[PDB]
């Protein structure tokens, strides 16, 4: 067992932190107060917090991870909440000044106030570490530091740690819905630092959750709570190799030679297949295939973009729970049988299986009724460009009038910058229309 | 398969600490004897036993109520032990408690029974907290520091939140006990720079002051209440090989022993003897018959003992070998007298009331061959040496010695109706044939087949040939007369023991097969195959002098009468927890003895003439 | 005399050579525990060939137990024959080889290689004569390719005349589980083909057929898809271990199924697998048991062999049998299917009955088979490589390791001039 | 933001805590120290 | 009738040499308090070489004790074994040697000279015909690396034909504890070639090197570092005390071992050391020791044995055991390893055997060897030396209680020197 910190920046990523570590703490055992019920003489020890915990000796165990948001309002509820003594004081770093829905403070004024303490602490993490494998970063790419510090941060721990598996959990900005006026300019100013030192960005948008919530889940009018409970379960399949045995043990730098194929091309989607309540859970049987079919089909997709109109080059699937592993190469074999379902030709092979023991653990007032065979699903496909396109047009449009950019320029941010991410966004966008080409 | 009667047992493990036990209805003793603990009564020869465990018990811990026995045995590294809790009033298997892998060193009961300590392993140590209640784990941590090394010690006290540790390697840590977080919080005694080791525990009864005894000879008297020493043992005139067992009185006194047996009785402020009175063998448990008028001590070569507070008059109660016993045999005629023959001794017993009349010590030495000459004049004996000593049936003088008799030890021996022929076996699987005669003792002939080693002799009753049983699947039949064989017996199973039938005409044989099976002196073939006992293996039998029924015993710990022309069983076992090693039929067909891996000889009362 | 140590590497090999010490385990009789409490005495006089010794009885495993990750290591010590092997041989490492061949060969398992190799040169020197290493391993994966590999090269130039043979885990047709196995596989028979004297090629998709199609089980678990390959592993070395009328060690074997040097790509195959209900109908004789194994669904590589000829030939009998049969099955195998046997080596049997049969099973047998169906098996491997070889595809995570774009020439001209062999005498 | 974490003490599921990762290479290999192989046997060594 | 005098200076000589004394007195079987009570007569035949006799049979230790400061003096005295001890050998000084190696040669420490040489002349004339003295002392400080060099030299003086053995701590590269350690050493060194014909060099670097990849020990103590070095110590005065088949004193390997006049400074080692994870699952056996001797792991004064060529090595067997396989490893090692060992010697490797082994085990050997390699342990040194010297760093403190610089370039140019004479006898 290794282990690996988790940076959330953002009023999202500590929120999606929320969710998270409350599924953390249940699923190894420890309680809000910080201590397990059973020791580790009882038990015959299970190191399995490990990934995500660390021991002080008075059995008070730690989430590995710093929240970081440079506005003091939902840091200090996580000081005065009920996970107030779980986590560490000196872990929740927070600021005085918003940075107010702008790049701008969140990377060249306002973020320069804290880049010091959270590298500190950064470090202190890193030490007592041994297996170090990744840094799960959460963080939102439509407000400010989530698109601003984020992108300090990014930089910074490339040029401290280098080769430490950067990856990034991350939230899209939705096609339709959006919660912010000024949220193209902050979604592609900090995918520099994107495709830049990170080496796996793992995306999501707000409105794909929503349609699953009422769809698949079946309640009206969802919050934001229910919306960071699946971003929960969809870390504990790619930390759960990590933290539970399996048939096929799968690693976190095996997540990224098995999904990228080329250094600019690392950008997967995430998907959930047995997201169903429980009202529909007496109905449906659930073995293998209508799961293993379940990730493969629109209505279940996590991020706005039809999979259909695209052509898929990589794709690790992974399971938890009771799965076998004949009842997975069939419904591997039924599904590459699909016409609809394209694969680039530079990719014979298929897919990337990672077989768990572990069922996932239910919240308790969480909505998604217990299966006892997961997956969940990380593919690489073509059609993420029309995700990345929609707002292109968007920034296209409030910026050749020159719209809200007294709010940036007038903050320490050079207007060149602005150009930058615009050629930068150009060229990703012909490499992904470059890269699924068939050539013959 | 009708029980027969167990009458009268002698047995006793004494190199477990603190063993021999008095519970306090005042009525009946407890102490190990190999994966079981026995319950013997107070003024009767009335015992119990107490089954279940797979290895040998290391550990026994009753309740001040008395209404709970527990024991911890040992298993290879690895694999997890086994601690039993029982009931002394039904004997019977009320819990298994598994958690310490490796094995266990001390257990210790709540005041008022509802925790158990039972700190185990020096591969695994780590203290743990039971309950007597809901049969299950509470609490959990490390019972020694990094720094430091391991415990081997628990005590309870006179409130149940105090669990209290010393070890080999200096760790005197008092716990207090945190039920609603479900945690143990240990504090490090400071006693200087007087590092020590230490063995023994005993507190007083108004929870004053615990009590140690230390290897360098020097009792340890700390404050659970300052966490802190009091006061150090004797100045000057220490005492021996390290203070092996403490028992506190109700008094301001203590009973310390020490590992030569100078049993000595000491107060407090100087620890200096008052009434001193050495005892034979290390002392590991000194219990108190309730109220402490009558404190029976027991020591490592297992001697049990009764003495009076008032008097400091001794009086020996039993008597056990200290180490694996082998070979039963008795003396020609009569049947009131044993052999029991074990590792540095050799002795003989009355049968009726169990009672040595003669020990044989030969130092550090071991003796897998004993056999008594037809006149009654010479005990012979086959050491690891290599060596045949024949000592004295009385006195115990060594008559003659056989220096440089066999290579690899001589295991397997036998004497000659004419007193005049020893056939000696052998490691490096040699059968040898001496000459006794007045002054000399010679060597005949040296006949060589056996590859492995020899296991067993066995002389008919009139003297022509001998059957040595071999570890590498061969039974010959030598002719005796003309110094030659004359059977090539084979078969695919170490053979542990063979035995002549009455009107020679078949040989009976045994093994790790388990498969039982007649075999002729004539052609050497095969003439039946029982089934042995279905669980191991079988070492030794004994065929009556009558020819209608050969006794069995082996791995499986458990004595098996076996009628002969029909091979049906008329089994009976519920012994001894250890492994059989050989059994012999009484001369007078009364009883039937067997031998076993830990030292216990037990008697049956022989059915069937 | 004759030795084998165990040279299991990566994660198939350490749970495959976990089944196959447990099978060993109760032919020659070990406990958990490392102690013989078995049942005859022709049963423990060669235990030398598998086990070493400790003192009481103690008989230990002669494997290395070797894997990058720490964690298949854990998994084979909690398995339930795991108290037997010797904690010295656990040579573990830090990182994983992220199943990165390059990450398993140049760069981490370069500061592991120096280590391993230690103590293969302790349980070497205890040998009066070792007649060679098995090492157990899968080409789809990392550490298993790739550390094992370059433990085959360094042991072939410390050892020069020693039996090199691997087992291995070739990738499977249709089903896939690394998108990375397409490079693994093509790296390492370019450092097996020549260092290397019988690599036997167990498949995946194969096995899945055995284990539904004619042993007839709903829901198999690795442990029977490791049971099958660890059969056959205790079948090739039995001849070594126990008496038999017609012996064939590891080298009788070589010298008989290598007609050309670079051709040794073998499949392996296990003669009785019955159904449980269909158990009770099926006669115990051996004119069934050479046809089974000759069966072309009982065949565990996905190879078919009436796609190709059949250059050399075995039949590892096992059991008490009569001597004319396996010499009438054999020719009837032969002159009635004249066309799937080559015409230009006059008769291709290798037929070795030994007298003690498997536990349970009063009969036996273990295919050993030099077909010319094995390029199929390379040409899959060489069609899929040179499909991502043609856009340079997951090289980054190739090239930054340490290597060169000249390598992978190299590494694919060796595999279709090795497909060029089986081709030029397929005819 | 207190709605995680409320329904905390109500369990619905019993953990099935029987598919862990417990570390046995790092705590059944690596003793400790007493340096025990030279040794005696001493006090309390009861064999199986 | 062969006596030894065991003199014990500084803290780690005072915690070393109390090591030594509880393992002498379990072969011998003393208990805690001075009583005989081991088992075998060949024990209580020897009690002499170690210890004395006293009133009612309490046999004491034949060590005077020496510190400057009571601080290790009460932790000897108030241990297990602490009370064996004479009550007036506890010699001592009350000031202090603050780490100097003028504190302990030409001041405070030449005060107590002259009283601790009482002792000395009182214990050796208590002797029949004592073979020699034993000191061990650590080579950084002040007790170990001064006054106890200066012990050494009266001694030498006074009885010139008797030997003279050290145990010494060299101060390791890697692990350090004071940072005057090489001003030290270089000191210490110049009273160690001319006035000692054995200098057992034990460093700290590779005991805990030992107690982490051979004796596999999570967290060492610096009670078992000096049990390792206690084995040693009773390795090569084992033929001294106890029977054997091929007797050898102190002096047989001072004959044997030092082939030019100088050239004496040795390495030592012990044959046996296994984890306790490990012991069971492993065989004790001729063969393998001397494989656990010859190597890089168990050689305690930390230094590449493979960098260099062996002048003279012996191994000092204890246990049952047959004189054809201890004469066939020891010439096996020879051959086999032409090239690390000189050829104007013709037998590099000395032989003997003990009968009696160590309590516990029923087998062990010694490794003790003139490595010409010993030179690195000493290149350091020098290498700390000239860059500490050159800008007269850390020395007002050494010319304050009366040293001139002369005496420093003279004692680093007798260290070149000792480095130089091993760098002649390479080929
Ligand atoms: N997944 C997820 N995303 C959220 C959640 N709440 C907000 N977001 C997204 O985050 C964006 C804004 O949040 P942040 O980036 O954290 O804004 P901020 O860090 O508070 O910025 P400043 O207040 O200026 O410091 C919105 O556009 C949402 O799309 C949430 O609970 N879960
Ligand atoms: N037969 C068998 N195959 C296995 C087992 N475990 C994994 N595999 C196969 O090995 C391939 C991946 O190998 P991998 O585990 O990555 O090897 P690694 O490089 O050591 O990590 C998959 O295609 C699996 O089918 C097993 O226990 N038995
Ligand atoms: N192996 C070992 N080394 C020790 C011990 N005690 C001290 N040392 C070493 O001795 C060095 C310091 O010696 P020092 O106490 O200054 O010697 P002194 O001034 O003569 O008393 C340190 O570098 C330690 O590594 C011990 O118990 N065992
Ligand atoms: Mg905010």
């Amino acid at each position: 067992m290794r282990e690996c910190i988790s940076v959330h920046v953002g009023q999202a990523g500590v929120q999606i932190g929320n969710a998270c570590w409350e599924l953390y703490c249940l699923e190894h055992g420890i309680q809000p107060d910080g201590q397990m019920p059973s020791d580790k003489t009882i038990g015959g020890g299970d190191d399995s917090f490990n990934t995500f915990f660390s021991e002080t000796g008075a059995g008070k165990h730690v989430p590995r991870a710093v929240f970081v948001d440079l506005e003091p309002t939902v840091i200090d509820e996580v000081r005065t909440g009920t996970y107030r003594q779980l986590f560490h004081p000196e872990q929740l770093i927070t600021g005085k000044e918003d940075a107010a829905n702008n790049y701008a403070r969140g990377h060249y004024t306002i973020g320069k106030e804290l880049i010091d303490l959270v590298l500190d602490r950064i470090r202190k993490l890193a030490d007592q570490c041994t297996g170090l494998q990744g840094f799960l970063i959460f963080h939102s790419f439509g407000g400010g530091t989530g698109s601003g510090f984020t992108s300090l941060l990014m930089e910074r721990l490339s040029v401290d740690y280098g080769k430490k598996s950067k990856l990034e959990f991350s939230i899209y900005p939705a096609p339709q819905v959006s919660t912010a006026v000024v949220e193209p300019y902050n979604s592609i100013l900090t995918t520099h630092t994107t495709l830049e030192h990170s080496d796996c960005a793992f995306m999501v948008d707000n409105e794909a959750i929503y349609d699953i919530c009422r769809r698949n889940l079946d309640i009206e009018r969802p919050t934001y709570t229910n919306l960071n409970r699946l971003i929960g379960q969809i870390v504990s399949s790619i930390t759960a190799s990590l933290r539970f045995d399996g048939a096929l043990n799968v690693d976190l730098t095996e997540f990224q030679t098995n999904l990228v194929p080329y250094p600019r091309i690392h950008f997967p989607l995430a998907t959930y297949a047995p997201v169903i309540s429980a009202e529909k859970a007496y109905h449906e049987q659930l073995s293998v295939a209508e799961i293993t079919n379940a990730c493969f089909e629109p209505a279940n997709q996590m991020v706005k973009c039809d999979p259909r109109h695209g052509k898929y080059m990589a794709c690790c699937l992974l399971y938890r729970g009771d799965v076998v592993p004949k009842d997975v190469n069939a419904a591997i074999a039924t599904i590459k049988t699909k016409r609809t379902i394209q694969f680039v030709d530079w990719c014979p092979t298929g897919f990337k299986v990672g077989i768990n023991y572990q069922p996932p653990t239910v919240v308790p007032g969480g909505d998604l009724a217990k299966v006892q065979r997961a997956v969940c699903m990380l593919s690489n496909t073509t059609a993420i460009a029309e995700a990345w396109a929609r707002l292109d047009h968007k920034f296209d449009l409030m910026y050749a009038k020159r719209a809200f950019v007294h709010w940036y320029v007038g903050e320490g941010m050079e207007e060149g910058e602005f150009s930058e991410a615009r050629e930068d966004m150009a060229a990703l966008e012909k490499d992904y229309e470059e890269v699924g080409m068939d050539s013959v | 398969a009708v029980e027969l009667e167990l009458e009268a047992v002698i047995g006793f493990n004494g190199h477990v600490p603190t063993g021999l036990k008095c519970h306090p209805d005042q009525e009946h003793l407890v102490y190990p004897l190999g994966c079981t603990i026995l319950i013997q009564a107070i003024n009767t020869q009335e015992q119990n036993f107490l089954h279940g465990h797979g290895n040998n018990v290391s550990c026994v811990a009753i309740s001040k109520s008395g209404l709970y026995i527990a024991s911890g045995q040992v298993t290879f590294m690895g694999f997890k032990a086994d601690i039993i809790l029982w009931d002394y009033k039904k004997r019977e298997l009320m819990a298994r408690l598994s958690l310490h892998k490796g094995k266990i060193e001390a257990l210790a009961f709540s005041p008022n029974d509802m925790y158990l300590v039972s700190l185990g392993g020096p591969d695994d140590g780590s203290v743990v907290v039971w309950s007597i209640a809901k049969r299950e784990a509470i609490c959990g941590s490390p019972a020694a520091g990094l720094n430091v090394g391991n415990a081997t010690t628990v005590i309870f006290s006179k409130c149940r939140d105090e669990m209290f540790v010393t070890a080999g390697n200096g760790t005197i840590r008092v716990w207090e006990l945190d039920l609603p977080n479900r945690k143990i919080w240990p504090t490090e005694c400071q006693t200087g720079q007087m590092k020590r080791i230490v063995m023994s525990i005993s507190m007083a009864n108004d929870d004053s002051f615990f009590y140690l005894g230390t290897t360098t000879g020097d009792i340890l008297k700390m404050n659970p209440r300052t966490k802190l020493l009091a006061d150090t043992g004797p100045a000057k005139d220490k005492f021996s090989l390290g203070v092996s067992a403490i028992c506190c009185l109700k008094m301001g006194g203590l009973l310390v022993g020490s590992g030569d047996g100078l049993l000595v009785f000491c107060k407090s402020p100087s620890y200096k003897p008052i009434k001193k009175i050495q005892l034979q063998g290390g002392i590991t448990s000194i219990t108190l018959r309730g109220e402490g008028h009558q404190f029976f001590v027991g020591t490592e070569e297992s001697h049990i003992y009764r003495v009076n507070f008032t008097n400091f008059k001794e009086t020996l109660i039993t008597t056990c070998h200290f180490e694996s016993v082998e070979d039963i045999v008795f003396p020609f005629g009569t049947a009131e007298l044993f052999a029991t023959c074990a590792k540095k001794d050799i002795r003989v017993w009355h049968t009726l009331t169990n009672r040595e009349l003669l020990r044989i010590t030969v130092p550090n030495m071991t003796c897998h061959g004993i056999d008594f000459m037809r006149d009654g004049k010479s005990i012979i004996s086959a050491w690891d040496d290599g060596r045949i000593r024949a000592f004295a049936p009385e006195t115990g003088r060594l008559m003659y010695v056989i220096n440089n008799a066999h290579r690899i030890g001589v295991t397997a021996i036998a004497t000659t109706s004419d007193c005049k022929r020893v056939i000696s076996g052998g490691g490096e699987g040699e059968v040898r044939v001496w000459h006794i005669g007045h002054q000399t003792q010679k060597l005949e002939e040296a006949l060589k087949e056996h590859k492995s080693s020899v296991s067993c002799i066995r002389v008919k009753k009139s003297n022509e040939e001998c059957v040595t049983a071999s570890t590498d699947g061969t039974c010959i039949i030598w002719d005796l007369v003309r110094l030659r064989r004359n059977q090539m017996i084979l078969a695919n199973t170490l053979f542990q023991c063979v035995c002549y039938h009455p009107e020679e005409f078949q040989i009976i044989t045994s093994g790790t097969d388990r498969k039982i099976a007649y075999w002729e002196v004539f052609d050497g073939s095969v003439i039946r195959e029982l089934d042995g006992s279905l669980s191991g293996a079988v070492n030794g039998m004994d065929i009556t002098v009558e020819g209608v029924h050969f006794v069995t015993g082996g791995n499986d710990h458990l004595v098996k009468v076996w009628d002969y022309n029909e091979g049906e069983v008329t089994h009976v076992g519920v012994g001894h927890s250890g492994n059989i090693t050989r059994i012999r039929i009484s001369p007078g067909n009364q009883y039937i003895v067997s031998v076993s891996a830990d030292g216990a000889i037990l008697r049956w009362k022989y059915p069937f003439p | 005399m004759r030795e084998i140590v165990h040279l299991q590497a990566g994660q198939c090999g350490n749970q495959i050579g976990a089944k196959f010490w447990e099978v060993i385990s109760d032919e020659h009789g070990i406990d958990p525990t490392g102690t013989y409490h078995g049942d005859s005495d022709l049963q423990l006089e060669r235990i030398n060939v598998y086990y070493n010794e400790a003192t009481g009885g103690k008989y230990v495993p002669r494997a290395v137990l070797v894997d990058l990750e720490p964690g298949t290591m854990d998994s084979v010590r909690s398995g339930p024959f795991g108290q037997i092997f010797r904690p010295d041989n656990f040579v573990f490492g830090q990182s994983g080889a992220g199943n990165n061949w390059a990450k398993g060969h140049y760069t981490e398992g370069a500061e592991l290689v120096d280590s391993v190799l230690d103590v293969v040169r302790k349980e070497a020197e205890s040998c009066d004569c070792l007649q060679g290493f098995q090492l157990t391993h899968s080409l789809g994966g990392g550490t298993g390719s790739g550390m094992g590999t370059l433990l085959i090269s360094k042991i072939r130039e410390e050892y020069p005349d020693r039996i090199m043979n691997t087992f291995s885990v070739v990738p499977s047709p249709k089903v896939s589980d690394t998108v990375v196995e397409p490079y693994n596989a093509t790296l390492s028979v370019h450092q097996l083909v020549e260092n290397t004297d019988e690599t036997y090629c167990i498949d995946n998709e194969a096995l899945y057929d055995i284990c539904f199609r004619t042993l007839k089980l709903t829901t198999p678990t690795y442990g029977d898809l490791n049971h099958l390959v660890s059969a056959t592993m205790s079948g090739v070395t039995t001849c070594l271990r126990f008496p038999g009328q017609l012996n064939a060690d590891l080298r009788k074997l070589a010298v008989n199924m290598v007609p050309f040097p670079r051709l040794h790509f073998f499949m392996p195959g296990f003669a009785p697998l019955t159904s449980r209900g269909s158990q009770q109908y099926r006669a115990l004789t051996v004119p069934e048991l050479t046809q089974q194994m000759f069966d072309a669904k009982n065949m565990m590589a996905a190879c078919d062999p009436r796609h190709g000829r059949y250059l050399t030939v075995a039949a590892v009998f096992r059991g008490r049998m009569s001597m004319k049969e396996v010499d009438e099955q054999m020719l009837n195998v032969q002159n009635k299917n004249s066309s799937y046997f080559v015409e230009w080596i006059p008769n291709n049997v290798k037929t070795a009955v030994c007298d003690i049969p498997p536990r349970g099973l009063k009969m036996s047998a273990t295919f050993i088979g030099n077909s010319t169906a094995i390029q199929e098996l390379f040409k899959r491997i060489s069609e899929q490589f040179t499909a991502m070889f043609r856009r340079k595809a997951f090289l980054h995570w190739y090239t930054g390791e340490g290597m060169d774009e000249m390598e992978f020439t190299e590494a694919e001209s060796n595999m279709n001039d090795l497909v060029s062999e089986y081709q030029q005498y397929q005819d | 933001s207190s709605v995680y974490g409320r329904r905390i003490d109500q369990p619905v599921e019993p953990l099935n805590r029987d598919h862990g990762r417990a570390g046995h290479v790092k705590a059944d290999f690596y003793r400790k120290n007493d340096i025990t192989s030279i040794k005696a046997p001493g006090f309390g060594h009861i064999s199986p």
